[PDB]
């Protein structure tokens, strides 16, 4: 299946946290093609900015597969 | 609190934190924090540890190298065949949904509105649909 | 965020108390508000048709829909119309808000990059947005249309 | 294809292909040559199948080719026939693949959404596919027809 | 069985059986009568297959039947042979089922854990199954042997 | 389970190797199999219509659909047709399998209790199942119909 | 994906119905298929041994296993044999499929970069893959070996 | 869960009483026993696999249960039974360190009877296995530790039965 | 307690206690006898500690014991002293446990809410605890005082 | 990791058993240990003040705190002092450990990138770290200060 | 021990507790004694391994039998080398005061490594037990108890 590699930065505007949040704040992740749409929305809602999106696996606009 | 159960968070990824010194450490360390979390995943999703064939190493690998995050590891376990075999296939569809709910979201369902939402989804898209809906729920995202 | 909050935020960075000039901008928004609410209701009711008409204007009867085109296959076609809906809903939100920021925060953020990786054509998408604008303009009526147009244009430029 | 499906199940389980799965692959490779011929037959008769099915459909559903109806008008009628042709091409692909997956990606996912935007009635489209099946069945030999029928039925089920 | 496997996949997808899935069922029902005969042959030769395989295994692995080894002693050697018999019975069940699922539930899940508690070496058990395969193959006709081989191979792979 | 597995399981608890008597039962299933596959394909293709026809026969044009009836309101109507689809899909599965067990394990278990809490009328549901059976019988043809009927009857008996 | 689907996909982008030339390619695959299935079953049964033999040929009794070597420590040793298993399983999948793409999609993508960060030696890994190929070649037999070899070589080149 | 120290505290807290000498004595008793318990726990953890093996050999295996038609017949069921045995052992070890039976009630004992009855697992055989584990454990831990270990094993057995 | 914490971590991991965890248990059991003495000392001096701390608090905060203030009046002043006594009892429990958990469950969770309903000022309560610490420290030997201080500090941290 | 583990790891790659020379390095660490523990206790007790003093020296009474500055608004102010506390806590951990690695693994990795996205000014942060070092140096006393300073400098260089 | 304390503190996001600090102090004092215990075993290492090897073989003839993995000079040497490795790890553990050093080098992936080798894991465990008994005899009672814990852990791990 097609996979997305996504790098995004998310700020905690509602509350300050004592524990390290660096993993939460800045993450590079692999997302299934389908899941990415929902994930993109989640980052947007959080108010985080998506620095980079790349298609890790699969071929641009393959008709089937 | 101490009134609660223990909560596991993955604080750091070892994979991307390539040692700046003594690359071939041998003793390394902080491997356990990940390896403990992996054990605790299985304890929450399945309740028990799996048998020797049954575990899914590939998902574990990615989590260890920091390719995926904890969210995605949990996704892989819910999607897994063994999870379907243990909980989806043997039960009445509503009994299934109720049990799956408690494993993935950590509570019983509140109301007929939730139950119906998942029952509907189950009829259009089956076991896969139900599990995705729970993990894609905003409730999931807020708490976990 | 919103026109009201935008004014507030601009003043807050200056540290200035709210002043008459600022108040006038807020007052301007308040008059426009009633029109915007009416427009939003119109758009929501006619949303499915708006998308249909816009697709007919630009997307269908085109190379995109023909085999080897981006919108060829049912899956791709469905994706494109879903995206069109998104743009419409967010534009409606922006019109009520009176601020382009929400478009930047949700719609403009990450979509360009996604599209470039996918190889979706930006110009065709822009064409679709412009088509939606034209259809929307008719339904909302002239006073509302001017307001609606700016948000559609903002999306297109992004 | 059948093969792709088998591989995918194995990869999910993270195991080598099961004996049963392997057996199904063996059966498929034997069947393939016959399947190729069935597909070839339909391709040659494609133009006539579409034409015949179209006026069966229009007779069955007068409304679709009526001023209210989606199909009405030359442009629209052509598009309706184009769609029937598309589905036939997909069916041929399916027969050679031995599985509906190739068909499914191109034609069955998002189909409802696409047609709803178009406003085309989905049941009428299904009737057209059924019509095509009947024409195709006549040209095919009985056993060949049964194989082709399965793929045709899937399409009708999907929409 | 083949059919159970197909149904289960469909239920997960919440869809009716795919044409491809249906085709595999058709092939299986045709194959079944031949499969029954293959199973019958092995059942009749069961006693000899186990005996011959046991001897081969013990020759291959002297250690298992040695004072240190698990198999050593009459009681233990009997149990080792009983295990071989169990696996043969499972293989026959598999052939009639057309799938390893029946085999898998009874024999392959938790097998590692069971044997580790017993302290029986898993590789030796695998060798015994391989030995049984060779004996079984000789009695079976070539095509029959190939079918039987797949099930035997699965067992060896599983442990 | 399925017929083949049921035979296997009975033998496994005994520990017995498969015997001719067992083989005969398996052989019986294998002959029926081809018919069943054809029937299943028919049902899948005509599933939407089957439900429509069955509803027409029993559920609609009735007090249920009229205001104050259980199937009144779009939400309730949609629920009832969803349930009908479930029954059809599972019956098709059972027919292929040759075993009623799947119906017990998924559909039948807890249904009565669910319905009683909901206040759904069991007798009307049973009526709908019987109607589906009749429609299905026509499409599948006589040989297939006998096999199809038993699973439909099994569902009906369970609900009652 | 697979050979059959590859042909289909190329035709689908063209929009062309399947033609005799296409059919011939499919027919070619169908003849090879039976051989491939037999080979796959052989590999699955002998997988553990194949890995053992290949390790014996290249990996063990070496500096790698000695302290300061990449495969030193139990954890690293286990990782290396796990990787070997992966390569074998995916090569078997590719051989059945008749297509190299699955190797690219799962194994090959990002592996070089991962290995470089880890400091795993690529040449040694390639050596291990080639060793597995040789062992596999024996078991599968000559006709099957040619088909098996190309996928192993594909992994090595990647 | 609760431990001996916390149990004393809780009893006093409900009374509202400050800790008194009698209470102190109970705490002191625990503290002396503590060192022995830690040693016992380490012994059990190291020999856990063997303990289970020996106990199974004594009761479970070479029996109708393992024979076809028995509850522990088939690999899957065999594996399940030894997993359950391990649970009992681990929890008993936890209880022994704690000096309180409560953890057994909270985790193991609650709903076990009902679960087993639905499953059709035989309770008496399970109890037999627990008793067998106790005997094996007693040997390894040594006499002083054995008395302490035995009570928790007996607690599990009584709960199940 | 230390022991409870260790067991809980093990059960989450579903493993036997780690050597490191076992070592911590060993250390705790050795420490316990010393801990018991520290607790005993404070219990005996409890009455004086409370009295002295109360006086200090009232000097520090005249307002609380004033006609406006919550503490004012004999009944109210008694209740304020009772509260101080409660917290001291909790501290003793903490020392024997070797963890703040015993203290935390009884006294620190919902404390804000309880006092807000009562309208008692939380900072004043904190001052009283600080005062008690100073008195307690004087009676305790230096090393003993440090141990006791940690528990006292936690309370002060919890309440603000 | 730790000084003790560092020695062990160096020996493990060589495969050498621990030797007197290695023991001497371990012994060296053990002598320093007592001093480190005292320093750590001092820092923990005075942590709030250390942060206050350092902020007073660099962060406050500045454009940052004024509107339009990075540390303007309560939320941002609180974040900045939270970051300062992190640096202090980790430096204390490093000092006890005798190794800079923990700083690299937790604090230093990805901080630059995070700060750049946030728009936090790195140079000002570095200034704050240096200020904390100076305050810490006083409290800990001279012998402890040298050890403390290296970890603070390490953080500063990383940022 | 120090690493463990720091890690717990970091999870809690707090400065090290007084009790935790005290344990660190105790550990540094104990270290010199620990070094001596380790030194003793290092000197006796060659004999401990040899005796334990031979002791184990008496129990289990099968392991060193023509079928068995250990059989033959090359194989027997490798088995003894493994025992030596584990002893070295134990010494490292004693000086560290924690099993972590032991655990990373020897106990993670051990099952997988030995399964590929086909070495029986229980026999390896027996060898470690044997080494413990030899080591205990040379050590003084209190020293032996300390050493025993590390030995027991290894046995528990595999
Ligand atoms: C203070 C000297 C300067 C300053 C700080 C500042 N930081 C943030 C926000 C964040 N900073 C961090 C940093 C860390 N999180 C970690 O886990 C670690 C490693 C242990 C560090 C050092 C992160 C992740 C954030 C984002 C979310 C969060 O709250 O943690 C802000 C807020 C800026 C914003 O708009 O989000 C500020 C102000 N900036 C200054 O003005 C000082 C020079
Ligand atoms: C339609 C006007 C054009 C078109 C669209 C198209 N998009 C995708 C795939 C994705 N689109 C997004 C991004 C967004 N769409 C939104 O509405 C929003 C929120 C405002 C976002 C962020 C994403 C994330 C995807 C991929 C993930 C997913 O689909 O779940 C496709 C599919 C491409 C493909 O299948 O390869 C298409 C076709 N393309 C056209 O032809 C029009 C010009
Ligand atoms: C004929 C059986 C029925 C019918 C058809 C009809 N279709 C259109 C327009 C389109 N149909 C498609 C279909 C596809 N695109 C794909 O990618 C696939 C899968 C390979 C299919 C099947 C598309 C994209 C269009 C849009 C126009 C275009 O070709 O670019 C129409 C006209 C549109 C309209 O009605 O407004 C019609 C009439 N309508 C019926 O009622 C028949 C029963
Ligand atoms: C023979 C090839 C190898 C061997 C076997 C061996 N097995 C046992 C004991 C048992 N074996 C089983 C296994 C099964 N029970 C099941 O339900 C199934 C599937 C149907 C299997 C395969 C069981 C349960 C036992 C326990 C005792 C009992 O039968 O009740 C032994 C002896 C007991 C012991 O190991 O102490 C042996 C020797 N041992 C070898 O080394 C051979 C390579
Ligand atoms: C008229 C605008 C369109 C139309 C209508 C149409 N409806 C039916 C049959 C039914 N429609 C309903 C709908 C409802 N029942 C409810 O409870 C509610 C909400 C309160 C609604 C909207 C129902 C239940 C039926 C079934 C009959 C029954 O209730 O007993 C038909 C006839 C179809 C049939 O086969 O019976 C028709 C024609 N048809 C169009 O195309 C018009 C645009
Ligand atoms: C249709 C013939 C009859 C009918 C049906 C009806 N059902 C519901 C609601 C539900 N139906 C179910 C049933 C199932 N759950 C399962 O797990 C399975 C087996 C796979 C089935 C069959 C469920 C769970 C619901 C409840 C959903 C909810 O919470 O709303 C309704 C709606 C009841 C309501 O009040 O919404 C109806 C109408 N009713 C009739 O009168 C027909 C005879
Ligand atoms: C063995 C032939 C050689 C070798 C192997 C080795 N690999 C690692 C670590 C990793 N290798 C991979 C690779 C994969 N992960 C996948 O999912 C796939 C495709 C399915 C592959 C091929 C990854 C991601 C890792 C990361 C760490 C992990 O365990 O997951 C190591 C360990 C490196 C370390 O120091 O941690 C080793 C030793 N290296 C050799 O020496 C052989 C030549
Ligand atoms: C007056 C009612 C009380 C009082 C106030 C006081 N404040 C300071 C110093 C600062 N106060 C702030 C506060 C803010 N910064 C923000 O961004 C916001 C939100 C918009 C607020 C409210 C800040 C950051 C400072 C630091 C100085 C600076 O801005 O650069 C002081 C000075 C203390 C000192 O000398 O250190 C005082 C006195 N103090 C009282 O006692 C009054 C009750
Ligand atoms: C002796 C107790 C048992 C035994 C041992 C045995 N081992 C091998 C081969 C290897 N064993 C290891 C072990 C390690 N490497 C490590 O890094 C560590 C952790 C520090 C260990 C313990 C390795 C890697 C090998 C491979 C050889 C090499 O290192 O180059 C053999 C030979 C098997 C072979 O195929 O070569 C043997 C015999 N075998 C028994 O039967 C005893 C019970």
């Amino acid at each position: 299946s097609r996979y997305f590699k996504v790098t995004a930065c998310i700020p905690s505007l509602k509350r300050v946290r004592t524990g390290r949040e660096l993993q939460n704040t800045f993450f590079t992740k692999l997302v299934p093609y389908e899941n990415w749409f929902t994930e993109q929305q989640r980052i947007q809602k959080a108010g985080g900015k998506v620095l980079s999106v790349k298609l890790f696996t699969g071929v641009q606009g393959a008709n089937t597969g | 609190t101490t009134l609660g159960p223990k909560i596991f968070k993955l604080t750091q990824n070892v994979g991307f934190r390539s040692k700046g010194m003594v690359q071939n450490a041998g003793v390394v360390t902080v491997e356990g924090s990940v390896q403990a979390l992996i054990t605790a995943a299985y304890q929450q999703i399945f309740g028990r540890q799996l048998y020797q064939g049954q575990r899914l190493k590939v998902a574990e690998i990615k989590l260890e190298n920091g390719e995926t995050t904890v969210k995605e590891f949990v996704r892989a376990l819910g999607r897994s065949e063994i999870f379907r075999k243990l909980y989806w296939e043997p039960f009445y569809v509503c009994k299934a949904i109720e049990y799956i709910h408690r494993r993935l979201l950590g509570r019983p369902t509140y109301d007929r509105v939730e139950n119906n939402r998942y029952f509907d989804i189950a009829s259009k898209k089956g076991f896969y649909g139900v599990v995705d809906a729970m993990l894609n729920s905003n409730e999931y995202q807020e708490v976990f | 965020q919103d026109a009201i909050t935008a004014v507030i935020n601009n003043y807050d960075v200056q540290g200035k108390y709210l002043d008459g000039a600022a108040l006038d901008k807020l007052k301007a928004y308040f008059t426009t508000g009633a029109v915007r609410v009416r427009a939003a209701a119109v758009i929501s009711s006619n949303a499915t048709t708006i998308i249909k008409e816009a697709a007919a204007k630009a997307l269908i009867y085109s190379d995109l829909t023909r085999p080897g085109g981006n919108m060829y296959t049912t899956r791709r076609y469905a994706a494109c119309i879903r995206d069109m809906d998104y743009f419409l809903r967010y534009a409606t939100y922006a019109m009520l808000a009176g601020d382009p920021s929400i478009l930047d925060e949700r719609v403009l953020n990450g979509l360009k990059e996604t599209y470039n990786s996918l190889g979706v054509p930006i110009a065709a998408t822009v064409g679709g947005i412009q088509a939606m604008k034209e259809v929307v303009g008719g339904l909302v009526g002239p006073d509302a249309a001017k307001e609606a147009s700016i948000y559609f244009d903002y999306l297109s430029s992004g | 294809s059948v093969l792709t499906k088998a591989i995918v199940n194995a990869d999910a389980e993270a195991r080598y292909l099961s004996p049963g799965e392997l057996d199904r692959i063996k059966s498929f490779v034997a069947s393939g040559e016959r399947r190729l011929r069935i597909a070839q037959t339909l391709t040659e008769a494609r133009e006539r199948i579409v034409k015949q099915a179209g006026d069966q459909l229009f007779q069955k559903r007068p409304d679709v080719v009526s001023p209210g109806g989606n199909a009405y008008g030359e442009k629209m009628t052509a598009l309706c026939l184009r769609d029937l042709d598309y589905y036939l091409r997909l069916v041929t692909y399916g027969i050679v693949a031995g599985d509906v997956t190739p068909i499914e990606e191109i034609g069955i996912i998002g189909v409802k959404e696409m047609y709803n935007s178009l406003q085309t009635p989905i049941p009428a489209v299904a009737e057209g596919v059924r019509a095509m099946k009947n024409v195709a069945t006549s040209l095919l030999s009985g056993d060949d027809a049964a194989e082709a029928g399965f793929y045709f039925d899937y399409l009708v089920g999907a929409m």
